[PDB]
């Protein structure tokens, strides 16, 4: 009697994920006219109102 | 006000600038350029030497 069994197995799997996001915001003011404390308080760089 | 980040300090900042104004920027010319504009008249030799 002759009997011989052959079995071969192989597995492969790769998963990849990448995400990138950016957001930039700027605000510039320009005031000319006023010397009293009113323009000094208005010269606050920190809300455009 | 440098460490401060709010607009509440801006009033006192403007008041201090009123009391003690600092020099922000200024134009400049060489020191030998003012000798020509003196009442002493011609100073060409000294002006070139200083230049």
């Amino acid at each position: 009697g002759v009997s011989v069994g052959k079995c071969r197995g192989i597995l492969n799997e790769i998963k990849d994920r990448n995400k990138r996001d950016t957001m930039v915001e700027d605000l510039v003011v320009l005031v000319r006219g006023g010397a009293s404390e009113h323009i000094t308080t208005l010269a606050y760089q920190e809300l455009p109102t | 006000l440098a460490q401060n980040r709010s607009t509440i300090t801006y009033r006192s900042w403007g008041r201090s600038l009123k009391y003690n104004p600092v020099v922000i920027d200024f134009e400049m010319q060489p020191i030998h350029e003012v000798l020509r504009h003196t009442s002493l008249g011609p100073l060409e030799a000294k002006r070139q030497n200083l230049r």
